[PDB]
């Protein structure tokens, strides 16, 4: 599966009664190398967003 | 200039003697890791995890 879950989580947030919120991007999507190697998530990007 | 093509076809014959004496070495033997990323992207990403 794809390791990115942000768009799915915002669908769950607005469906349960959420209002205004803040978005902090950490980068854009990387491409799949082939059909059985999804991209990876880096620790240094998420701590830079904090 | 104009000594390039004289020294090049000498190399083409010199490495031509090496093809019946190699029995075990594959495509990426002796290559830099940065130079295999356009060649085989899925192998390059697997080496980075290890």
């Amino acid at each position: 599966k794809s390791p990115y879950l942000m768009f799915y989580s915002l669908q769950m947030y607005f469906a349960n009664g959420g209002g205004p919120c803040y978005i902090v991007s950490t980068g854009v999507y990387d491409d799949w190398s082939d059909s059985e190697t999804p991209p990876t998530i880096n620790f240094s990007d998420l701590e830079s967003g904090l | 200039f104009a000594n390039i093509g004289t020294r090049l076809d000498d190399i083409i014959a010199a490495v031509s003697a090496a093809e019946p004496i190699d029995v075990n070495n594959g495509k990426l033997n002796g290559r830099l890791l940065s130079d295999i990323e356009p060649l085989d992207n899925a192998t390059y990403n697997t080496i980075l995890l290890e």
